[PDB]
């Protein structure tokens, strides 16, 4: 059949920014077609015939393309634009989509704002102990969480999970929660996360005391 | 006596077949209700064009065939009677395939061209230019204006009584020539917006309805179109041919009488086999046919 | 305005068959062919074939021939794709488009809303529901962050609300992760700290598979 291969993968993009990606074709194409697709959302054709903009796409969207090579470009980035985009060939059939192109807004770089939470006494009467830390509206991406008992790292039963950007902030947040049976958080005293970011030079620590509460 | 017993038993079996086959079309169209269009209007007035030259040109050509002493303008008169006539058929032939034209590459304004009474205007265009052109030998343009019988009466032929430049710079340019063009222009037109769209098609499996339908009117249309100017052609060409060697070549061998009763019969032949067998590439026309006979019997 | 209305969700064990539904609107539903796309892992567009309305004629995708049958309803202007002997692999979202012809090429014109079909036999569980109040110490200043653990459900999705949707902004609720089949969801809301715990804050959790509605009211924690 065909392959339709897209560049960059991922990609993020300050507003105001031309941005073009490309869409790669194994073998010659006569037409390409670019469908927009946001996250929790149905994808919407954006432009057909490999020139022509759908109904609805600003005129700042532009197509092109021939043969084996084929792009799209924004002459300026706006927040609306981020989201993913796909590349459909109908040539030779089966028809065959793009692996898409997620689209990113460029912010300006945010801390961390770490938050601990002991396990509930409810969770308790269950015989489960989690701690959840919290690691909300930061920028960029990368970030590390570091979990410590009593002095001591675990890196035993976490759970990570990772927000998409918010629609709003523009921004990420990671929750991460350590899960212990208990008999064994009741066995230990002190309990800590560190978020490690390049807005701050030493890490963000949260930590509390089970003495306490 | 056989020469002219089995010309003129061609001739009024060619009249008769003609006759048949028109009111057989327009039976069927004044009887179904889906029939009744523009086009179908125009394949009515062919029709009864057709079934003119059958029952008037046919017998009148036959009359010319004689050649027994009489009046020179009444020869004449009967000439431009058949001239009109034969006018007439080509002429509606012409407007119909200018309708198919307008209806294949016109489709926004068809309903606005030819709807209404536009279609009876086009007719009377059509039979006001048949009477115009056939009628200019009446004008003084004639041989009379030549002792086969003598004074004022002559033996009445057709090459007799009508002038030949007439016949060959006006008649056979404007009336055979003409009309032929348009048709193969627009046969050619539709012959190449078809095979764009098949070309087109060809690269997708699973077309929608819209692209399927646009094939099929157009490869309908140009084959139907490509039938009819191919019987128009084969029908008119070699009468017309023979009238252009018998006026630019001098003294050479007047063509021989089967020949030119084999180009009057197919001339005739035109009026009988248009539009008859456009009308059987419909299927509803031919189902209103069949229906019709399986009534009658 | 031309509409394409879909099924609704649909979770099934595997060995099963589910039929998914496409209700075309706005449009002569005959003139145009109808074609199935799945995505399946998010970002992952595949294509699963298409039906002509007008006289049935078909033509799937080599992969999903036998697993997916279009049918067509022409009276009822809607279009029907079978997912017959329904694995794992199967569980995707499916979206209806239609292909219109601009009499110059085709292209996928209109795009339905999608259907998200979930195969797998794992057990049905309703969720426990864990408040999470913030750390006894002392209000940080500006904000104080508030939190709500779900574990162990099956299966996704479950809506998680704070005051029945009275608090949108400022929450962050993240996606689930599976450990041996079931599924576990934490959300945060942070709030000004003169609102906590002056003001009344709750965790509204709603599990349609195992038609469950709890609420866990946050309070300040008391001895352990
Ligand atoms: C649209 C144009 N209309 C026509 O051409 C119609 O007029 C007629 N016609 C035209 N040109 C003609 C010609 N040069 N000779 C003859 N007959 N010669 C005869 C010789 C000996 C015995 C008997 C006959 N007849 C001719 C014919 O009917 C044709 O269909």
């Amino acid at each position: 059949d065909i392959v339709m291969t897209q560049s960059p993968a991922i990609m993020s993009a300050s507003p105001g920014e031309k941005v073009t990606i490309t869409c790669s074709a194994s073998s010659s194409v006569t037409y390409m077609h670019w469908f927009q697709q946001k996250p929790g959302t149905s994808p919407k054709l954006w432009i057909y015939s490999t020139s022509n903009l759908a109904s609805g796409v600003p005129a700042r969207f532009s197509g092109s393309g021939s043969g084996t090579s084929y792009s799209l470009t924004i002459s300026r980035m706006e927040a609306e634009d981020a989201a993913t985009y796909y590349c459909q060939q109908r040539s030779t059939y089966p028809l065959t989509f793009g692996a898409g192109t997620k689209l990113e807004l460029r912010r300006a770089d945010a801390a961390p704002t770490v938050s601990i939470f002991p396990p509930s006494s409810e969770q308790l009467t269950s015989g489960g102990a989690s701690v959840v830390c919290f690691l909300n509206n930061f920028y960029p991406k990368d970030i590390n969480v570091k979990w410590k008992i009593d002095g001591s790292e675990r890196q035993n039963g976490v759970l990570n999970s990772w927000t998409d950007q918010d629609s709003k902030d523009s921004t990420y947040s990671m929750s991460s929660t350590l899960t212990l049976t208990k008999d064994e958080y009741e066995r230990h005293n002190s309990y800590t996360c560190e978020a490690t970011h390049k807005t701050s030079t030493s890490p963000i620590v949260k930590s509390f005391n089970r003495n306490e509460c | 006596i056989m020469g002219s017993s089995v010309y003129i038993t061609v001739e009024l079996a060619i009249a008769v077949l003609a006759i048949l086959g028109n009111v057989l079309v327009c039976w069927a169209v004044w009887l179904n209700s889906n029939l009744q269009n523009v086009t179908n209007y125009f394949v009515v007035s062919l029709a009864a064009a057709d079934i003119a030259v059958g029952v008037l040109a046919i017998p009148f050509a036959i009359t010319i065939s004689t050649g027994f002493c009489a009046a020179c303008h009444g020869c004449l008169a009967i000439a431009c009677f058949v001239l009109v006539l034969t006018q007439s058929s080509i002429f509606s032939l012409l407007a119909i395939a200018i309708d198919r034209y307008i209806a294949i590459r016109i489709p926004l304004r068809y309903n606005g061209l030819v709807t209404g009474t536009r279609a009876k205007g086009i007719i009377a265009i059509c039979w006001v230019l048949s009477f115009a052109i056939g009628l200019t030998p009446m004008l003084g343009w004639n041989n009379c204006g030549s002792q086969g019988c003598g004074e004022g009466q002559v033996a009445c032929l057709f090459e007799d009584v009508v002038p030949m430049n007439y016949m060959v710079y006006f008649n056979f340019f404007l009336c055979v020539l003409v009309p032929l063009l348009l048709m193969l222009g627009v046969y050619l037109a539709i012959f190449l917006a078809a095979r764009r769209q098949a070309k087109q098609m060809e690269s997708q499996p699973l077309p929608g309805e819209r692209a399927r339908s646009t094939l099929q009117k157009e490869v309908h249309a140009a084959k139907s179109l490509a039938i009819i100017v191919g019987l128009f052609a084969l029908c008119w060409l070699p009468l017309h041919i023979i009238n252009c060697f018998t006026f630019f070549c001098p003294d050479c061998s007047h063509a021989p009488l089967w020949l030119m009763y084999a180009a009057i019969v197919l001339s005739h032949t035109n009026s009988v086999v248009n539009p008859f067998i456009y009308a059987y590439r419909i299927r509803e026309f031919r189902q209103t046919f069949r229906k019709i006979i399986r009534s009658h019997v | 305005e031309v509409q394409l209305q879909q099924s609704g969700p649909e979770l099934v064990k595997p060995g099963a068959s589910v039929k998914i539904s496409c209700k075309t609107s706005g449009y002569t539903f005959t003139e145009f062919t109808m074609h199935w796309v799945k995505q399946s892992h998010g970002k992952s567009l595949e294509w699963i074939g298409g039906i002509d309305p007008h006289n049935g004629d078909t033509s799937y995708n080599q992969k999903f021939k036998g697993k997916a049958t279009l049918t067509v309803d022409k009276s009822s202007s809607t279009a029907y794709m079978d997912l017959r002997s329904l694995t794992s692999e199967d569980s995707a979202v499916y979206y209806c488009t239609r292909d219109y012809y601009d009499y110059h090429y085709w292209y996928f014109d209109v795009w339905g809303a999608g259907t998200t079909v979930t195969v797998s036999s794992a057990k049905t569980t309703a969720p426990s529901v864990y408040p999470l109040a913030p750390v006894c110490g002392d209000t940080t200043g500006s904000s104080v962050t508030l939190g709500c653990l779900v574990k162990g459900y099956f299966p996704e999705p479950v809506t998680l609300t704070w005051n029945s949707g009275s608090l949108s902004s400022g929450v962050h609720t993240f996606p689930a992760v599976l450990q041996s089949d079931l599924y576990t969801l934490s959300s945060s809301v942070t709030v000004t700290s003169s609102t906590w715990p002056s003001q009344s804050i709750t965790c509204n959790v709603a599990h349609p598979a195992s038609s469950t509605k709890v609420d866990k009211k946050i309070e300040p924690r008391g001895p352990t």
